[PDB]
């Protein structure tokens, strides 16, 4: 999957 | 310059009361404050410290949190509060002056004191050799105290300190750090010692040096007195 | 007139009139007060740390 | 280590303290030095700030508050102590444009605004240029040409071309243009003009000082 | 995907930049006490803040994506991303800061003399750095390195704040959008929009109580600065805050059209107000423009 | 009668002792010295930073007791500082805070300080008040003061803006002696060991040997080509440094009558703002206009080092009596303890 990001 | 110092008198045995002590003709604010305390008939002991910005403020054990010490400067005037106040602590009080910086006179000038009748380790020991020495004028004598610990700090000087308090007056700064004359003593006062033994001596003696002598330390608080050697006449 | 001149004449002539000494003897006094205290000199002669009031 | 010497730290901290608090004093109060030739010239201006050597005036106007350095009694050379003002805010100088007329007067008065908007020490310093006597230039214009001090000169001997020629003369001696700024002004008798005058140039250069603080000059 | 190849160039050339750009800053301001006045101090925050956010960010979001995987493990992930958080807050509080310092300089000179004082700036400098890690608590306490399988069959873990209710979730991303974004951003933009009238109106009665060329071109100069601040102030913040509002609000499709690469051009631009802020300041205020020559 | 023969006289004098001086320059002090190992290079060390100040400082002096030191700065304040402790003693509020001198007394009782202000304030450190206050408001000069040194408690001299050099009595606050024949400002003092000679530096590029007690001018000297702005005596008090915004230093001896050696380079074109020697005097320290104090060898005449520390004008620069440290005030405003 992986969907996603670190907030900053 | 002036102490006088009011807030005395009788007292029911733990109480409260409010010494206090009007400066007046010195820079109060520019000065530390000390009191000592002088049981009826024991020696002078200290009681507590309150520095120039009102910080670092000392007690001694034996009053640790039992006494409070506080200052007005802008209202020239000190406040040595007492709680609890115990039998042990009967004594006549002396607020006392002092300032710090290099070739000060700390304990230069000593209040009258004020009467209070209360109806009924870890530091130096000044062992002070001797309670009473006769002596004539003109004749030369030897006080020599010991102190527990060398005075002797790292950086040279003897924190060794001399008084006279003479008979019905309050006490008066001889020397300072072991070889200082104060101001206004004669210069035929002279004091010596190897940081842990130490002499006054007093030399073409006269009238004016009957009294009884306390020595004191400064190295590290309570600033312990010795009990006083009485000379006399 | 005078108060300037005159007696500028009168401290001229009182300053020409000084003793004086050779250049070489002043120079072999400066040199010796120099040599005699060398050692009196912690910037000449260094200072071990012990001495010198100033360490960390 | 210490014993008593930390009762000397103490004294020395509270020391420090107040001279942090005289540092504040100091710096919130703002500097202007006053310059020029004539006692009565400094005088008018030293008289119209409403509320020996150096003599320091202080006024407060718009809760700011001013120190005001006359150095015209000292009579000693600029060049040795001068740079005590490397940090004022501005040169109040003032000329009284009778001078003109006056033993010459007008041309040492511009040599001496050639030194001190040229001076090293007062590079960045504005100057504020009180052009005094307004009412005697005006009467001695209907009695001598100004070109009595100007050969150059060539306009109406009336009061509003004579005052921006002197003007221009001043103008034009500060080489430093860019780094200086000078706020010209004619001594107003109605009074309370001349103070805001002040108050208003020290703003200024106090908005060109924090703009070169923050960089954007 | 090619891409990955210009996400590490401009990554490198824009740490490289950054890393330099905050230690000659960090170097000059410390090296040289004279330097050292309230706004280069704030400049020495920022720049602190923005070294903080090159180590902090950088490589912890480039290496990540390249490998598409967390390696550094659970307190890394909390501690990185705390980090990451804390300087983001702290550089943006830092430019508000800053902001007000210079409105009240030039909008309010005779008052700023009164509070304008290295106290003061230490003070709110104090205040800010409290605060900020105050309000940057939820990232150790929340952030969990949830697991995942990665398509090779081997599991692997993705460093992600996850605050566990959803509109809890909004709700935290709403308050961060406006105290880190459009609070300060108003509060920039009203402080650089009276400076800019402040400026213009003189720029207008000089025109129309003395000026000269190099003065009015400073102005003009000053007003290019101030527009360019504000406007790379909202390209750098606004696409990121923007993506985490979606992802807030719109998580799954938000997240399949941002994910990967261009949630990694949207944090290189974010991290590009780091390498601006040293140059669109220090290195353009004449003042540093110098003393960094003075400097070694 | 005229200048058409006074100042003919007075040119005949002139070059009579030019004469008498070139007579009595038999060497070169660098030929002689040249017999003397040479000092080598002084690294010396910032032992301490004295931080209290806020503006320029202008002047400092050494107490005899080696350890504190008075200094003075256009914030208004005198600060006395333990060298050994970074302590603040006391700090004096100046009634007139454009302070350019002041002296630290040989006994420690009193300091004084002075500045465009023409008086010489003097206080008193040690009242049984405790705070320091004026003891004289030493009024009588008419321009800006540059230098005071005290001989005595009850004797201080004093240099002015002025044509003048003046010595006072504080006890009454009048002028027992003026010093005249100085026809430009008189920038600066410094007392011989003995205290029974003064020697004054002018901008009018003469320096004047004058008999504290007589009150007569005993030498000039004039081998400057600019103001000497700084003066000390050499510590044996037969020779004395001469520091110039020409950029030179020059070594006078008294005896000589003459210049004995010329401190420069081709890279000093800074003047020189104070000088003082190292207490075998060996050292002469010249602060300059460029950020540094350089140390010569006073009798090689050569760089032993240079005090790097600073990034402002160097104002003042004292040396302890016991030679123990070198202290290099700054319009830095930081004080600087060097050894």
């Amino acid at each position: 999957d992986y969907m996603g990001w670190m907030d900053f | 310059v002036q102490l006088v110092e009011s807030g005395g008198g009788l007292v029911q045995p733990g109480g409260s009361r409010k010494l206090s002590c009007s400066a007046s003709g010195f820079a109060f604010s520019s000065f530390g404050m000390h009191w000592v305390r002088q049981a009826p008939e024991k020696g002078l002991e200290w009681v507590a410290y309150i520095s120039s910005g009102s910080g670092t403020i000392y007690y001694a054990d034996t009053v640790k949190g039992r006494f409070t010490i506080s200052r007005d400067d802008p209202k020239n005037t000190l406040f040595l509060q007492m709680t609890s106040l115990r039998s042990e602590d009967t004594a006549m009080y002396y607020c006392v002056r002092s300032i710090y910086y290099y070739g000060s006179s700390p304990f230069d000038f000593w209040g009258q004191g004020t009467t209070l009748t209360v109806s009924a380790s870890a530091d130096i020991v000044m062992t002070q050799a001797t309670s009473s020495v006769p002596v004539t004028p003109g004749e030369s004598v030897s006080i020599s105290c010991r102190s527990s610990k060398s005075l002797l700090h790292s950086n040279g000087n003897t924190y060794l300190y001399w008084f006279l308090q003479r008979p019905g007056q309050s006490p008066q700064l001889l020397i300072y750090r072991m070889s200082n004359l104060a101001s206004g003593v004669p210069d035929r006062f002279s004091g010596s010692g190897s940081g842990t033994a130490f002499t006054l001596t007093i030399s073409r003696l006269e009238a004016e040096d009957v009294g009884v002598y306390y020595c004191m330390q400064h190295l590290e608080y309570p600033l312990t007195f010795g009990a006083g050697t009485k000379l006399e006449l | 007139s005078i108060a300037q001149a005159r007696k500028l004449v009168e401290q001229l002539k009182m300053e020409a009139n000084i003793d004086r000494i050779k250049v070489s003897k002043a120079a072999a006094d400066l040199m010796a007060y120099c040599e005699a205290h060398a050692k009196e000199d912690p910037l000449l002669t260094p200072v071990p740390a012990s001495e010198n009031p100033f360490r960390e | 280590l210490s014993a008593e010497d930390k009762a000397a730290v103490e004294r020395s901290k509270m020391i420090d303290r107040n001279l942090r608090e005289d540092g504040e004093k100091a710096a919130r109060e703002v500097k202007l030095l006053l310059l020029g030739a004539g006692e009565s010239g400094k005088s008018t201006i030293v008289k119209q700030m409403k509320i020996t050597g150096i003599v320091e005036t202080h006024f407060t106007f718009k809760d700011l508050h001013f120190k005001m350095f006359d150095v015209g009694a000292q009579r000693s050379e600029r060049k040795k102590w001068i740079h005590c003002f490397e940090g004022v805010t501005a040169i109040i100088f003032c000329v009284a444009l009778s001078d003109y007329d006056l033993v010459n007067r007008m041309h040492e008065s511009m040599k001496l605004f050639d030194s001190i908007c040229n001076n090293k020490w007062f590079t960045d310093t504005s100057i504020i240029l009180f052009l005094n006597k307004k009412d005697l230039f005006e009467e001695k214009i209907k009695k001598s040409p100004l070109t009595i001090c100007y050969p150059e000169y060539a306009g109406s001997n009336t009061y509003e071309e004579a005052a921006a020629y002197i003007q221009c003369q001043f103008e034009d001696l500060n080489k430093r243009k860019d780094t200086k700024e000078i706020y010209t002004h004619f001594t107003c008798s109605t009074d309370t003009k001349n103070v805001q005058f002040v108050f208003d140039a020290v703003t200024d250069v106090i908005i060109k000082n924090n703009l070169k603080d923050c960089g954007l000059f | 995907e090619w891409q990955p190849a210009v996400q590490i160039l401009l990554y490198s050339l824009i740490f490289l930049l950054s890393v330099l750009g905050n230690t000659l800053v960090i170097t000059v301001l410390i090296r040289n006490k004279r330097m050292r006045t309230v706004t280069n101090i704030f400049l020495l925050s920022l720049a602190v803040s923005d070294l903080m956010l090159c180590l902090f960010c950088m490589p912890f979001n480039l290496i990540p994506n390249l490998l598409k995987d967390f390696i550094f493990g659970s307190a890394v992930c909390k501690t990185t991303t705390y980090f990451m958080g804390t300087s983001v807050s702290v550089s943006t509080f830092n430019l508000v800061a800053i902001s007000l310092e210079r409105y009240g300089a030039i909008c309010k000179p005779l008052q700023s003399r009164v509070w304008q004082t290295k106290s003061h700036a230490l003070k709110v400098i104090a205040a800010t750095w409290c605060l900020s890690f105050t309000i940057m608590t939820p990232y150790p306490i929340y952030s969990n390195l949830v697991p995942f399988t990665k398509n090779n069959n081997q599991t692997a873990n993705m460093c992600r704040f996850l605050l566990p209710n959803d509109v809890m979730q909004q709700s935290w991303h709403t308050f961060l959008l406006l105290i880190l974004f459009l609070i300060p951003g108003i509060v920039m933009m009203v402080a650089y929009g009276l400076i800019s009238l402040e400026l213009y109106q003189g720029i207008k009665f000089e025109a129309s109580s003395n000026s000269s060329a190099a003065n009015l071109m400073a102005k003009k100069r000053v007003i290019r600065m101030l527009i360019v601040i504000v406007v790379l102030f909202f390209l750098c913040w606004m696409p990121i805050f923007s993506a985490n509002a979606w992802r807030a609000y719109d998580t799954a499709s938000a997240e399949r059209r941002l994910s990967g690469t261009p949630i990694s051009f949207i944090l290189l631009l974010s991290y590009t107000s780091s390498c601006v802020n040293p140059i669109i300041y220090c290195f353009m205020n004449k003042r540093f423009r110098l003393g960094f020559m003075a400097t070694f | 009668s005229e200048l058409d023969q006074l100042r003919q006289e007075a040119e005949q004098l002139k070059n009579q002792i030019r004469d008498a001086r070139k007579a009595c320059a038999d060497a070169t002090l660098s030929q002689i010295t040249n017999n003397i190992d040479p000092v080598g290079r002084i690294q010396m060390r910032t032992r301490r930073t004295l931080r209290g100040h806020l503006a320029k400082i202008y002047a400092m002096h050494w107490g005899t007791d080696s350890r504190l030191l008075v200094s003075a700065s256009q914030d208004g304040k005198l600060i006395i500082w333990d060298s050994y402790t970074t302590n603040k003693v006391h700090a004096i509020p100046l009634r007139s805070s454009w302070v350019m001198t002041c002296a630290y007394a040989p006994s420690g009782n009193y300091v004084a300080c002075g500045g465009l202000d023409n008086i010489c304030s003097i206080y008193n450190l040690k009242t049984r008040e405790g705070n320091v206050r004026v003891s004289r408001e030493l009024a009588g000069h008419t321009g800006y003061l540059s230098c005071c040194r005290f001989l005595d408690d009850n004797q201080i001299v004093t240099s002015s803006g002025d044509t003048t050099c003046a010595l006072w009595d504080i006890e009454t606050g009048q002028q027992t002696t003026t010093f005249t024949g100085h026809t430009g400002d008189v920038m600066s003092l410094s007392l011989a060991p003995d205290t029974r000679l003064f020697v004054s530096g002018a901008c009018d590029a003469s320096a004047k040997l004058w008999d504290v007690r007589e009150g007569m001018c005993r030498q000039t000297f004039t081998g400057h080509e600019s103001d000497i702005n700084a003066i000390c005596f050499f510590p044996n008090g037969n020779a004395f440094a001469t520091g110039s915004d020409d950029a030179t230093c020059r070594l006078f001896d008294l005896r000589a009558d003459q210049e004995l050696m010329t401190y420069s380079h081709d890279n000093i074109i800074c003047g020189i703002t104070s000088v003082s020697f190292s207490k075998s005097g060996r050292l002469l320290l010249a602060g300059y206009d460029d950020f540094n104090c350089n140390v010569w060898d006073a009798l090689k005449a050569d760089r032993a080092g240079v005090l790097a520390g600073h990034d402002n004008r160097v104002s003042c620069l004292g040396v302890t009596d016991d030679g123990m440290a070198v202290a290099t005030g700054s319009w830095d405003s930081f004080l600087k303890i060097w050894n």
